[PDB]
């Protein structure tokens, strides 16, 4: 599968070589929109929790 | 000269009716809900779609 | 710069002391090496222009146009055979050396500090072009064309000399910097009105504006390909270059006194795009395309925005390349069939098959292809004139619609639908023609990649 | 407005009106058998006064026939996909290369196809063989000073091909 | 994250190679339609996965570089975003156009 | 590397995904194969390249400039004075346009990070944007094409004279 | 001598060249000056580019 | 007994021009790309150090790329 | 049984209901006979100069050349400036020009007055 | 899109759909036998015959050529000129 | 070579000269050469023709130029550029022209009139306002960070 | 409906014209009844990236549904009843808005006709 080899590895290798180094030396490059945290979430990064959501009632 | 013994065209029609029977539900199910649905209709305003199409 | 002038001097006796069937390769190779050394000029940076040999200096108003001339020379030197190969040795060598001397006075014009030196090299640009078109026009009204040409360009550009001399001995010298750094604002009495109207009217003649424009299309359609290309691209964009230089004076009155030329320019733009919608004689449509673009350039110079000046110089360079190329395609079709009319040579998708690729590419660069330099120039002119007034955009967009319409008419009428099947003399396309297509449409796409080279000194 | 005759006769004109009305009734009427019914009704209407020879009453009826045709014609007539205005209408006029050309090739690519070019050489020799004398004499002897028609006579005289045949024999296949 | 940006840029750039293939052709490939169909199929099956990432969590991003003619107070670069519309819009069009590649193999076979 | 005090990156937030799934997990197998097939060999080639960087090294510098004094300290004509003065002013004008570009890049980044909630957590950057552009609009804007420096200073006199008569009428 | 030594060499020669009209200099100068202005408390891009202490306006 | 003679316009001059174009960009396109790659991967770019005390540099030592 | 189909400048009257193709006179058929004679002679010389194997260039069509010289540069002789010509000239040239002049003076005076008020919405209006 | 055409097959089809139409006789109906002169049926039903051939073979024939068919052999001549029916 | 006298100077007077000349030179009938006449607009002494000419001229005549509808010898109609098929279809329309434009303008005016009547007369279902709690979504509108929190709340019903 | 028909055909008085809904004062047919729980916890609301015109009532249910829809993605039809509950709560919210409109309608009707009968 030489075709599958070239067309899912060689531009992938070149573009991931392109997307770390040069483009991160560019400072205001690619920016993520943040995942949306919940009151029943903690944080993977350092680890600090949020108090949960309050009482439910009148359903 | 009615002839449709073609693997290509049965592949294409095959896979597009596949995408035209299930994939609308595959899309519409897990859309990220970016609006507020109305969902509280009277009578003859949700039935009006099927009513108009049947008539 | 003097190292760019003096080998153009020494390139002139090349054709003289080269024997027959050997002049061609020599002139081609040597003018192309001059084109490399020309592109070596680009040292310009930041604060100042690069100024030396006291008569000489280079802006980026002058660097890209100078490279345009010193690159459009050898292209033309190759372009102008098959219509004088069967002429004699003496007139052949005279033609080539006349073109070289035309180039020399062009570069002298583009690197002119002193505006009197500019005016001398301006009409020095004029005088060989008449001899070229009148001796090798290959039609029957070329005589009247040259006569109209010289009297319009002189009599418009004549009192400009008197106004510049008046400037020379009422203020001091005419260094462009000492024209700058010293310019006092001149008030709105009537003599200032006449002086502004003199300078602007001379270059209005040269561009042309709408009211003085039948100067051009006869001179285009009754000229050889060399004179037609140098005429269109280099002469009209030279007029624009000179206006960009001389507009630095008389600032605080041209707001008051530069209304009616905008109205004449825009209504002439619409009328010119409409008159090139319905003519025969394929050669004439590109001349009226040139008049449309130059009217837009004149709007761009009468407004005084850096957006307008960047769009102005980009529009100049791009339309010089585009109209020169499309003139060369028109010449190739006319040398296929000795007609000069349009509707006789229908077809030509089937036969000359990859000629269609170059008609497509040239006509889309005329269309404002969506990354093209033509689109960049027209877009920033439209932005700046919308800031000038919020109502002008109807005429701009209507220009855009009619420009696309006549471009597509030229595409699908000359080269679409049916060979007329009574022709039987059209050959396959030679390698020289495709070579000229390549030599036109490589620099336009390379400039489409990185265009920040060629925008104006108001960068 | 036609090649042979200077004008169309009245019987011809009545006939073309018949074919136009019948075609538009095809386009009007689906299911094809009620079409057949209405077509024989139309043919009955032309049977109602078919056997009359008052030529002035005939052209009176022809004028009223043109009026009654234009009153109820159909907007988009069903035209066949090779007709004028049709779905194709010289579709492959793209692929219709003339045959005066094909000889501005290269001798390598000419040597790739030997036999067709040898037979083309003997065709071209057939053309130049009997072009001058027979064709030009039959066109400068048998016509009048004013030709007064356009159908050219065949070469019934002695020998070779009927005159002026090159671009009419050598037309392409209309489906390459 | 590397994965999302890298896969969307390669779904752009895998729609570049057949133009390079005819530009380096100088032949008569009798399988160039098959080539274009299979590179379209590969582009869709590499593009559906970052949409799956979008609906799994998000990480909804813009990429931009290669500024050109940053003349006055603005700048303009190659800049494009993947969000809701730009994310879920693409694989639909890829699937449709892959089907049209099949049908144009058949319907347009004899030209 | 890039200066973070001038390109302010807000505090990172990333939640840990907690299934509660038994399909399970296409993206985990995806990113495992992605790391092992893409991230490792590109890093090996890049480390080879950086050893080739570390074979022999260069430097390039910032072209620092002095401060030539002023344009209000040149005389009537004095071209050799005004040349220094106005190339100084034009270098200020280039770097000032780049300041506006940096503020605009900050505003783009603030807009994209906060996503679908625009109207909070971008107040300070929009406020400093309107401050810098009020400065720019008041200072360098309507001078047209042939700025030398002198039309800017005539604008400067005109504007402060307007505000002088404004505070006199409202004093 | 029109493509292989002219076009491609001109393409490399205008591909990279100095900071044409002083670009990347202005990037780094702007970065240093904005770091300075937001460190030392001063307002970024103060108006009145010439000091109004150095003016003598006409009066009434 | 089915294949015909499809009349073609020509292809010889066209493919000759395109082959000469691709070969004569290839002649010094590939050495040019190989050279620029060898330069910017086997000599490195540059470093961003500040002006040291008491040192005056020349008009170079200001540019990232070494052929610049 | 119809409203008798008035023509227009565009809706051309087809050959059925002319009704001039009914009262055929002598000179009508004489004209059709001579018209076929003209088309016959022109196609005869065309097909003669169209089937020649020695023919190299185009068939050199004189009527297209004649019409080109008519539409291009034989406009100006003849021409006398009459009442109609001059009035339509001064209308089509100066009229729209002076119209656009008035509308541009209108918009520019409105803009200068509004920015002389001090309240133009120049909240940020940089690229002028 | 592959219809094969030949001489005698289309001669068979033209002769067949003339045989199917009723008010002619199937006895004296030769390959080259006339329409008006010998069968005796008039002009109008002759143009209905021309309509039948057009409605069968998928292209109109013009009224300039509709005057002059008059027998099935000349019909096969004109259709073989239309579709270029030779090898 | 080409004669200067196959061009067309001057006008049409007198009645022997130019009429015999234009018949012999334009290959037409003598009386059917009709000049414009001398309106003074230039226009030479070139004929007037019935100007529609292109979706007429039945395609089955089989002349020379198969799409231009020409005959190689013809007066070559003056506005021919404005008339080639792909430009202006002056075929006879199946109804009229006045009646066409009357129905079109009537339908456009009717729909815009009912649009205006709709614009003054909206729809609404019996629906309250969308209750936004925090002073009508304040501190998530355009701004005012601590200037004026202005009390407006909703009440249970 | 028929109220729309009355508002365009009969009088324009008795139907209150929309999008100017509070005309009668509050706590007037209430007296002493308002709680308005609103337990979305505004800080966590804004720290969540919900859209404007979604920062609404019952938004805690939406937060629950987003929690389960994040936590169970390739489960294709697991998260049903939470979004069902959000639908039900916003149904009740629409009912409350209908109650407001008909309260205002009957106030305008009965009040203004009692007033303009006895005056
Ligand atoms: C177009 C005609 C342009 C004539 C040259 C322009 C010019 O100098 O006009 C002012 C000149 C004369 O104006 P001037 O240049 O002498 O200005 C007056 C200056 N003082 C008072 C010091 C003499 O007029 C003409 O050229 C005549 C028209």
């Amino acid at each position: 599968s030489i075709f599958a080899f070239t067309h899912v590895l060689i531009p992938v290798w070149i573009i991931h070589y392109y997307l770390k180094y040069h483009v991160t030396t560019k400072p205001y490059t690619i920016v993520e929109k943040k995942p949306r945290i919940f009151p029943g979430d903690t944080i993977l990064e350092t680890g600090e929790v949020i108090p949960p959501m309050k009482e439910f009632p009148d359903q | 000269n009615i002839n449709e013994n073609n693997p290509f065209l049965i592949n294409s029609i095959k896979r597009l009716l596949i995408g035209s029977l299930f994939a609308g539900f595959i899309i519409s199910n897990n859309i990220p809900p970016m609006t507020i649905p109305q969902m509280t209709m009277p009578h003859y305003l949700k039935m009006t779609a099927l009513t108009v199409t049947i008539l | 710069m003097l190292k760019y002038i003096i080998p153009t001097m020494m390139l002139m006796p090349l054709t003289w002391l080269s024997k027959n069937s050997m002049i061609w390769i020599n002139t081609t190779l040597h003018s192309l090496l001059i084109s490399l050394t020309s592109l070596l000029l680009l040292n310009q940076f930041g604060d100042n222009s690069l100024n030396f040999s006291l008569t000489f200096f280079s802006d980026s108003l002058s660097t890209p146009l100078l490279i345009l001339t010193m690159w459009l020379l050898p292209l033309m030197l190759m372009a102008s055979q098959h219509h004088l190969s069967k002429e004699n040795l003496a007139r052949k060598k005279l033609f080539i050396s006349m073109l070289i001397l035309l180039q020399l006075f062009l570069i002298m014009t583009f690197t002119a500090t002193e505006l009197i030196f500019f005016y001398i090299m301006f009409e020095a640009t004029l005088v060989p072009t008449l001899i070229i078109i009148t001796r090798w026009g290959n039609q029957t009204e070329r005589l009247n064309a040259g006569l109209y040409f010289l009297f319009y360009t002189l009599a418009g550009s004549l009192p400009l000399l008197v106004a510049l001399i008046y400037i020379q001995n009422t203020m001091g010298s005419l260094n462009f910097l000492i024209l700058q750094y010293w310019v006092q604002p001149m008030p709105n009495s009537w003599s200032n009105t006449f002086m502004w109207l003199a300078c602007m009217m001379a270059f209005m003649v040269k561009m042309p504006l709408y009211g003085l424009h039948l100067w051009l299309p006869k001179a285009h359609v009754e000229a050889p390909i060399a004179g037609s290309m140098v005429l269109a691209a280099i002469l009209l964009k030279l007029g624009g270059y000179g206006m960009m230089r001389i507009t630095l004076l008389l600032n605080p009155i041209t707001d008051f006194m530069a209304y009616p030329f905008i109205m004449l320019s825009l209504w002439g733009m619409i009328m010119t795009s409409s008159i090139c919608l319905r003519q025969t004689d394929l050669k004439s449509l590109i001349a009226y395309s040139s008049v449309s673009h130059m009217a837009l350039v004149i709007v761009a110079i009468l407004i005084q925005t850096p957006w307008s000046y960047m769009g102005a110089t980009a529009l100049m360079i791009a339309h010089g390349l585009t109209s020169s190329m499309l003139f060369c395609l028109a010449n190739s079709n006319y040398e296929r069939v000795h007609s000069r009319t349009m509707i006789l040579a229908r077809g030509l998708q089937t036969l000359l098959p990859l000629m269609a690729a170059w008609w497509l590419l040239a006509s889309l660069t005329n269309l404002a292809l969506p990354p093209s330099i033509n689109l960049i120039g027209e877009l920033f002119v439209v932005m700046s004139t919308f800031s000038w007034s919020n109502i002008t955009i109807i005429l701009m967009g209507l220009n855009m619609v009619i420009t696309a319409l006549y471009s597509l008419y030229m595409l699908i009428t000359t080269q679409r639908g049916k060979h007329t099947h009574h022709i039987n003399n059209i050959l396959p396309s030679f390698t020289r023609e495709n070579a000229l297509m390549s030599l036109h449409m490589l620099p336009l796409l390379l400039l489409s990649l990185n265009p920040k080279i060629i925008l104006g000194p108001l960068y | 407005f036609l090649p042979s005759a200077a004008y169309l006769t009245h019987q011809q004109k009545v006939l073309q009106l018949y074919k136009r009305a019948l075609r538009h009734l095809e386009s009007r009427c689906v299911h094809r058998d009620k079409y057949r019914y209405f077509a024989c009704l139309l043919r009955a209407r032309f049977d109602e006064h078919k056997n009359e020879k008052d030529m002035v009453k005939a052209t009176q009826l022809l004028r009223e026939a043109e009026k009654e045709f234009w009153h109820g014609q159909h907007p988009q007539p069903y035209i066949f996909p090779e007709s004028p205005g049709g779905t194709s209408y010289e579709r492959y006029e793209c692929y219709k290369v003339p045959e005066w050309c094909l000889d501005d090739w290269h001798p390598s690519e000419k040597a790739m196809y030997p036999d067709y070019f040898a037979k083309r050489e003997q065709w071209k020799k057939l053309r130049r063989e009997s072009w001058e004398r027979e064709v030009k004499q039959l066109q400068e002897e048998t016509p009048v000073g004013g030709p007064r028609t356009e159908a050219l006579p065949p070469a019934r005289k002695q020998g070779d091909l009927p005159p002026l045949w090159w671009h009419i024999v050598t037309r392409p296949r209309e489906r390459p | 994250m590397n994965l999302f940006s890298s896969l969307t840029l390669v779904t752009l750039i895998l729609l570049t190679m057949p133009i390079a293939a005819i530009n380096f052709n100088t032949h008569k490939f009798t399988n160039y339609p098959l080539y274009v169909k299979t590179t379209i199929s590969c582009a869709f099956i590499t593009s559906m996965i970052p949409t799956m990432m979008f609906i799994h969590t998000g990480q909804e991003m813009i990429i931009s570089n290669w500024h050109w003619l940053t003349i006055q107070t603005l700048k303009l670069s190659l800049s494009f975003k993947m969000d809701f519309f730009s994310m879920m819009f693409v694989p639909v069009a890829l699937f449709v156009t892959w089907s049209i590649m099949e049908f144009s193999m058949w319907y347009m076979h004899s030209d | 590397s890039w200066d973070k005090d001038v390109y302010p990156e807000p505090p990172r937030r990333t939640p840990a995904p907690s299934p509660q799934t038994s399909l399970p997990n296409p993206i985990t197998y995806l990113t495992k194969a992605f790391d092992l097939l893409v991230d490792r060999p590109v890093t090996l080639v890049r480390e080879f390249i950086e050893r080739q960087h570390a074979k022999n090294k260069y430097y390039y510098y910032h072209r620092e400039f002095r401060r030539v004094p002023d344009i209000t300290e040149c005389h009537e004509k004095d071209v050799l004075c005004m040349f220094e003065a106005e190339m100084q002013w034009k270098r200020d004008y280039k770097v000032d346009q780049e300041i506006v570009n940096i503020i605009q890049e900050r505003l783009k980044a603030c807009q994209q990070r906060e996503g679908e909630s625009h109207r909070q957590n971008c107040a300070k950057e929009l406020q400093q944007f309107t401050q810098v552009v009020k400065a720019y609009q008041d200072r360098y804007h309507d001078l047209g094409a042939h700025y030398s420096a002198r039309k800017c200073l005539a604008k400067q006199k005109q504007r402060m004279l307007a505000e002088r008569k404004a505070t006199k009428e409202a004093a | 001598f029109g493509f292989s030594i002219v076009l491609v060499l001109g393409s490399t020669f205008v591909a990279y060249l100095p900071d044409y009209r002083m670009q990347e200099w202005a990037r780094r100068e702007a970065e240093r000056l904005v770091k300075y202005r937001e460190a030392h408390g001063l307002p970024l891009m103060e108006s009145n580019c010439f000091d109004p202490s150095k003016i003598q306006l006409p009066e009434d | 007994g089915k294949r015909l003679f499809i009349i073609k316009p020509s292809g010889f001059y066209d493919k000759r021009f395109l082959k000469l174009l691709r070969f004569y960009i290839l002649l010094t396109g590939i050495p040019v790309v190989i050279g620029i790659t060898l330069i910017n991967v086997f000599i490195g770019e540059a470093e961003l150090a500040e002006i040291p005390e008491g040192y005056v540099p020349e008009h170079w030592e200001y540019f990232k790329h070494p052929i610049s | 049984s119809f409203p008798k189909y008035e023509p227009s400048r565009l809706a051309s009257l087809p050959t059925t209901l002319d009704p001039a193709e009914y009262d055929i006179s002598s000179e009508t058929r004489k004209a059709q006979a001579e018209r076929l004679a003209i088309r016959s002679r022109l196609k005869r010389e065309y097909q003669l100069q169209y089937n020649d194997p020695s023919r190299r260039g185009v068939v050199e069509d004189p009527a297209l050349i004649r019409w080109t010289c008519a539409r291009s540069a034989n406009v100006y002789p003849n021409f006398r400036p009459n009442t109609k010509t001059s009035l339509l000239g001064a209308l089509f040239g100066i009229g729209p020009l002076i119209f656009w002049y008035y509308v541009f003076k209108t918009d520019r005076d409105r803009k200068e007055k509004l920015i002389q008020e001090g309240k133009l919405d120049r909240t940020f209006n940089i690229s002028y | 899109d592959a219809p094969p055409l030949t001489l005698e097959g289309i001669k068979d089809r033209v002769l067949y759909v003339l045989k199917l139409y009723d008010k002619i006789d199937p006895e004296k109906l030769s390959v080259n036998s006339h329409f008006m002169k010998d069968l005796g049926l008039d002009s109008l039903d002759q143009v209905e015959i021309i309509m039948a051939m057009e409605d069968e073979f998928g292209f109109e024939i013009p009224d300039i050529d509709a005057e002059k068919l008059m027998c099935p052999q000349e019909i096969v001549d004109y259709i073989a000129d239309k579709k270029d029916v030779y090898e | 070579s080409h004669i200067t006298k196959d061009m067309l100077p001057g006008p049409y007077p007198k009645t022997p000269e130019e009429r015999a000349a234009a018949a012999k030179k334009y290959n037409m009938r003598v009386e059917d050469y009709e000049p414009y006449p001398d309106d003074g607009m230039g226009y030479g002494d070139y004929p007037k023709l019935p100007d529609r000419s292109q979706q007429e001229r039945d395609p089955w005549y089989d002349w020379d130029h198969p799409d231009l509808r020409l005959n190689w010898g013809e007066p070559m109609h003056w506005d021919l550029d404005m008339y080639i098929r792909n430009r202006v279809d002056t075929s006879p329309t199946p109804v009229n022209w006045n009646l066409m434009c009357k129905h079109l303008f009537g339908f456009v005016a009717f729909m815009l009139f009912m649009f205006w009547v709709g614009e003054t007369y909206p729809t609404y279902q019996p629906v309250g306002p969308k209750q936004y709690p925090y002073n009508n979504l304040y501190l998530e509108r355009g701004g005012d960070p601590n200037k004026e929190p202005e009390p407006v709340v909703h009440y249970e019903i | 409906g028929a109220h729309l028909a009355r508002r365009y055909l009969g009088d324009a008085s008795v139907e209150p014209e929309p999008l100017r809904m509070p005309t009668f004062p509050p706590d007037y047919g209430f007296p002493e009844r308002k709680e308005r729980e609103m337990v979305a916890t505004q800080q966590e609301m804004n720290d969540a990236q919900l859209v404007l015109q979604q920062r609404d009532y019952c938004a805690h249910y939406l937060i629950r549904f987003l929690k389960c829809k994040r936590d169970s993605f390739p489960n294709f039809l697991a998260c049903k009843h939470e979004q069902h509950d959000w639908d039900y709560c916003e149904h009740l919210d629409y009912v409350k808005r209908m109650k407001e409109f008909e309260r205002e309608r009957r106030l305008l009707q009965r009040k203004k006709r009692r007033e303009q009968r006895e005056a």
